[PDB]
């Protein structure tokens, strides 16, 4: 029965399971390098690192494959947009992304269940 | 995933002869050596367009149709 | 039409009006308007090409 | 009046589906083999 | 919790790399393009997103919701004249998509540009769209004022959509705004125009109800 | 006035530069307007069938 | 007292829902006659333009107009985001899925094949009989 | 009634040729009415006798379905293309392949010969058309600019020398010299799968499942709109007497007046005995050089041959 | 050393395994039930 | 532009069959269809081919008759290709011609 439940649950193969673990390990080593770099910037030690790749640094530096918006019949050279408020004392990685679909739905499912069982 | 269909093909115009001869490579196949470097043309007896222009095709077609039907009749 | 021809030239022919959607008339018979241009002009364009 | 499996005639005849005026031509293997050519050279 | 703009730019690097990789993978269906443009507009970096929508229109210019999202980004971020250019290019390249015309005549009315919406409606009646388009332009007029110009629109609409139901609706209009003599002139023009052998009952039914 | 001589090319000289480098396909020419008919009307029943 | 009924039929088109949504927004709006008569008296001859008059590249809307447009468009985005209402999740039904996507695919199977596969489910619930 | 249409005598089937083992996807007539080629999905090309309807030769060599076949008028050659990705020249002196035209990234759907230059043009599924020199087997130009598979192509000697419709619902009129689009005609709503050229009047027709359209040549003006044959049409062919033939995927075939745009006959032919009701379909149709026989390559692995009915007017609208 | 009498537990695992794997994969179902082969699972089903 | 030589033949055939079906369903749907639902019809065609090979009678209870007829058409076409390839390789194996071992196993499995 235990093997029956454990095999009725599974849908993933070898490569999906190694990629999920690789994603968790990449997240862990990213938080570790983040802590090391945060300490080096907090005390203040300007050790620079390397980069060995052709593409990839072209994303933050500039607009990647930029197409200019086609212009005509209306002057649009004067108007501009206002940048985002930084606010780096409340802002979190979850805040930029927005709430998760599973998280919100999960929450409601909770509420739903609660009300049903209470009634 | 890995095993997946296509739903769009690979487009042409970005390799070996497509825009600037792929910037003039010095690589060439053995199938790209000179071969049949002379176009053969239709001669006067074959079906040259001088001979095809004046021909009434309907009479000759009807005659060949009649001969084929007569052959099929005389066989059985 | 000028907002339609951004990167095109001035002699490019594009269709953007509703008068381009209405059918023309029957164009009755052997009219010298709808004719393949000229056999010597055909030979000239053939030689150029 | 039993019909064996060896006959079992489905799919009625080409003369029955197209009629008498249409002449039906069933062509398996061909006249003039691949050595005997189409448009002939000037000999 | 993110500190100063180094770690913020690292997060932006990871997200833009993920989106550009998804674009490189598929290059088709615009959910990747729209999601990447929404993520770029959510961080108020809308020039990146202008580039994203222009690239996505280079991929597929006949996809109407892509135009709708790009123009509603430029309306949402207070860039009126950009969005105005976008709607003009939209109604130029897709003249049969009525969505663009309804939203652009709605934007010009919400911005207070009356005559701009009049000119867009006249460009729209150049294409001879449908019943609902002419009714929306009549409703635009009657919402403001101008029973005479709306009557001219009705004249054009009965000349370019000959149908007994449209003459009945214009008759009901001339009833409801108390121009019974003008309505009678419309009646005497309609019953002569339709002829003798074609008509269905409804014209003479509504005209008998009027004279009742 | 400038006298131009074409440089004399070495026969025993291999290709000079890398050519295998590849960049993605650029933007196509400006989109053409569609000139379609007015959207024949779709019904709920046929949409379900 | 007035009374108006407007239910929805089936989907059938992306343009019919647009038209319904446009009739809703265009009945909700209210015109200001003061700004209208002001711009009319300022513009004069060209206030009733043709397709080709001159004013295409002239209008500059003030802050109140663009604020009204932005607030209206935010309300329209909210009304669009409320389109697919989540149906309440009961856990008393015998679940026949092991994933999160399997439940919705079984729901689609019950949508499409649910009219035809009505005897076999009865056979299952009565004990694989009949 | 603004026009008065010319009376054309109705057509009738008189010969059903059979012997392919796959969908007959192409057909073409020799310049001398002695024989005609078909190409089919049984990976062969069959020379048939045009008078007797007898199989004259069978030529193997393709790896996949044969999609287009054409006989050259200036040279004694037989050009063929396939889903193989292979474009071939068959020397009919030897009945062997002498030249293969390499460079299509995917399946090749049609091909046409330029009538005066010795230049082959081909359609492919990789959204391109290619321009080949016959003598040097090399790609002169790659006509790119369609976004979906390219279905049909034609050639003139006069202006725009290459006209091609495709599955992106557009039609591009090109420049053979430059290699760039001159006119993009977007009027169709569904995929253009057949373009055809009129022999005299310097107009052309184009077909898609919504409707069929007639068009002036220099810049593509709208002239007319021939409607009523609403199925997926695969081929169009023009008679010099102004008879237009539209054959569809559902086997239905309509006969049309070129000038007035009038439908004078509808032909719904029947399938072969073993065949299935869902298998009625026309992939190709061609007139002979006498323009008095109509050869249709069907989806029931048949060649059906039609000729005019010799009985006088029982017709005229 | 395969087979014998069928219990309710093996039959319910067999039902759930047909619900997961289908009626054309019997060696994936019989890997879920020891002391029962694929022919036995197929026969017990039908 | 790689050539379909000998080990790409079945993969190229089944690559082109899918494309022909895609073009036909893009032309066959009427004007107000959401232009989704291509993948499902392709799965119905693959399942119809499996049910042809298994000699299982294939019927989907609700399905539009143009889609059902088109799937039957292309399944008959793939049946013809499969069967003619089997006849050809069986004649080759009978005469003693140069054949692969994999084509012997595939041909036994088809026969
Ligand atoms: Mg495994």
């Amino acid at each position: 029965l235990s093997e029956a439940r454990a095999r009725l649950a599974n849908t993933q193969g070898k490569k999906a399971k190694r990629k999920a673990r690789e994603k968790q390990l990449e997240e862990a080593r990213r938080l570790a390098a983040l802590q090391k770099r945060r300490e080096l910037r907090a005390a203040g030690i300007e050790i620079q690192k390397k980069r060995k790749r052709k593409r990839g640094v072209d994303y933050n530096a500039e607009i990647p494959f930029e197409k200019k918006p086609a212009l005509g019949f209306y002057d649009t050279s004067e108007e501009n947009y206002q940048a985002l408020d930084a606010d780096f004392r409340k802002l979190r990685q979850q805040d930029l992304d927005g709430e998760l679909r599973s998280e919100k739905e999960g929450r409601d499912r909770k509420k739903d269940k609660q009300h049903l069982k209470r009634k | 995933t890995a095993a997946r269909p296509t739903f769009e093909p690979a487009r042409g115009g970005r390799g070996k002869g497509e825009g600037d001869l792929s910037q003039l490579s010095k690589q060439y196949s053995s199938r790209d050596l000179p071969s049949h470097t002379k176009i053969k043309y239709r001669q006067t007896t074959q079906d040259a367009p001088e001979e095809v222009r004046n021909r009434d095709f309907r009479r000759e077609l009807e005659e060949r149709e009649r001969a084929a039907a007569r052959e099929k009749n005389r066989d059985r | 039409d000028a907002i339609a021809r951004q990167g095109q030239s001035k002699d490019k022919v594009i269709y953007s009006k509703y008068t381009d959607l209405v059918p023309k008339e029957v164009m009755n018979a052997d009219d010298p308007d709808l004719q393949r241009p000229d056999e010597e002009a055909i030979k000239e364009i053939t030689e150029k090409t | 009046e039993v019909v064996l499996h060896e006959d079992k005639k489905y799919y009625p005849t080409a003369e029955e589906v197209y009629g008498p005026e249409v002449e039906t031509i069933v062509q398996e293997e061909d006249t003039q083999p691949l050595t005997e050519p189409i448009i002939k050279p000037v000999k | 919790k993110i500190t100063d703009e180094e770690e913020l730019n690292d997060y932006k690097l990871r997200k833009r790399k993920t989106f550009e990789d998804n674009i490189r993978k598929n290059r088709t269906v615009i959910s990747n393009w729209i999601k990447y443009a929404q993520w770029e507009e959510s961080l108020k970096e809308i020039q990146r997103a202008r580039s994203i929508y222009e690239r996505a229109l280079d991929v597929d210019y006949r996809n109407i919701t892509l135009w709708l999202k790009y123009a509603e980004m430029e309306m949402k971020n207070r860039q009126v004249n950009h969005a105005r250019n976008i709607w003009d290019r939209a109604i130029t390249t897709l003249p049969r998509v009525n969505q663009f015309w309804y939203k652009y005549t709605y934007m010009e009315e919400m911005l207070g540009n009356v005559a701009g919406a009049r000119q867009v409606f006249e460009r729209w009646m150049e294409w001879q769209p449908e019943e609902q388009a002419w009714h929306s332009y009549i409703n635009f007029e009657l919402r403001y004022k101008e029973v005479d110009r709306a009557r001219t629109i009705y004249e054009r609409f009965v000349l370019v959509h000959p149908d007994v139901k449209n003459w009945i609706k214009y008759a009901r209009f001339e009833e409801k705004h108390a121009y019974f003599a003008h309505a009678r002139k419309v009646y005497e023009r309609a019953v002569e125009f339709f002829g003798d052998e074609h008509m269905d009952e409804h014209l003479y039914v509504a005209f008998a109800k009027f004279e009742e | 006035v400038i006298r131009m001589v074409e440089m004399q090319k070495d026969p025993m000289e291999p290709p000079r530069f890398k050519i295998n480098k590849k960049i993605p396909r650029g933007p196509p020419s400006p989109p053409a307007p569609v000139m379609h008919s007015p959207s024949r009307k779709m019904t709920v029943k046929e949409q379900q069938e | 007292k007035k009374k108006r009924k407007n239910p929805d039929l089936g989907f059938s088109d992306y343009a019919a829902a647009q038209l319904r949504q446009y009739h809703r927004l265009t009945k909700q709006i209210k015109p200001d006659m003061e700004t209208y008569e002001r711009l009319r008296e300022k513009h004069g001859e060209e206030f009733f333009p043709t397709s080709n008059s001159l004013l295409h590249g002239t209008h500059v809307p003030s802050t109140e107009e663009i604020d009204r447009m932005v607030i209206d468009l935010e309300k329209q985005i909210e009304k669009r985001d409320k389109y697919s209402r989540r149906r309440p999740y009961n856990d008393d039904a015998d679940i026949d899925y092991i994933n999160e996507r399997n439940a919705k695919f079984n729901k689609k199977a019950e949508r499409f094949y649910g009219k035809y596969t009505a005897e076999i489910k009865q056979n299952l619930e009565r004990g694989t009989a009949v | 009634t603004m026009p008065k249409p010319q009376w054309h005598p109705p057509w009738k089937l008189y010969r059903v040729i059979s012997g392919h083992l796959g969908w007959v996807r192409c057909i073409a007539v020799e310049p001398g009415n002695q024989w005609f080629v078909t190409g089919s999905a049984d990976r062969t090309i069959k020379i048939w006798d045009l008078a007797s309807g007898k199989l004259k030769l069978s030529l193997t060599g393709h790896i996949s379905t044969v999609r287009g076949v054409i006989v050259s008028t200036r040279s004694p050659y037989l050009f063929s293309c396939g889903e193989d990705k292979q474009v071939k020249c068959w020397d009919l002196e030897y009945n062997k392949v002498i030249r293969h035209y390499h460079g299509h990234l995917s399946a090749v759907y049609g091909l046409d010969l330029h009538p005066t230059i010795d230049v082959l043009v081909t359609c492919s599924r990789d959204s391109t058309a290619r321009i080949w020199d016959v003598r040097t087997k090399a790609s002169v130009h790659t006509l790119s600019g369609h976004t979906n598979a390219v279905a049909t192509v034609r050639c003139q000697a006069a202006e725009p020398q290459i006209i091609t419709g495709s599955h992106d619902t557009t039609i591009r009129l090109w420049d053979l010299v430059a290699g760039k689009t001159r006119v993009t005609l977007t009027n169709h709503k569904k995929s253009v799968r057949a373009v055809v050229l009129h022999p005299r009047h310097y107009t052309f027709a184009s077909g898609s499942p919504d409707n069929i359209k007639q068009w002036k040549f220099p810049d593509g003006s709208f002239i007319q709109n021939l409607s009523g044959h609403n199925a997926i049409i695969n081929t169009l062919t023009v008679n010099s007497d102004g008879v237009l033939v539209s054959g569809a995927d559902n086997g239905t075939m309509h006969l049309w007046d070129w000038r007035t745009g009038y439908n004078f006959q509808r032909v719904h032919a029947a399938v072969q005995p073993g065949s299935l009701d869902s298998e009625s379909g026309i992939f190709a149709c061609a007139f002979d050089q006498s323009e008095s026989r109509l050869l249709t390559a069907e989806a029931d692995k048949t060649i059906k041959v039609y000729r005019e009915d010799d009985t006088a007017t029982e017709e005229t609208h | 050393i395969k087979g014998g009498v069928w219990r309710n537990t093996e039959d319910e695992i067999l039902k759930a395994a047909v619900m997961k794997y289908g009626k054309n994969q019997w060696s994936r179902i019989a890997s879920l039930l020891h002391r029962k082969s694929a022919k036995q699972c197929k026969a017990r089903w039908y | 532009a790689k050539t379909v030589t000998k080990q790409r033949v079945e993969s190229h055939f089944d690559l082109e069959l899918r494309a022909a079906v895609m073009h036909d369903i893009l032309d066959m749907m009427p004007e107000g269809i959401k232009q989704n639902k291509a993948r499902t019809i392709l799965q119905h065609l693959s399942e119809a081919w499996r049910c042809w090979k298994a000699n299982i009678p294939w019927k989907v209870p609700g399905l539009p008759t143009p889609i059902e007829n088109m799937i039957l058409r292309y399944v008959k076409a793939k049946a013809d290709w499969w069967t003619n390839t089997a006849h050809y390789n069986r004649e080759r194996i009978r005469r003693g011609a140069t054949v692969d071992k994999t084509v012997c196993k595939k041909n036994l499995g088809r026969l």
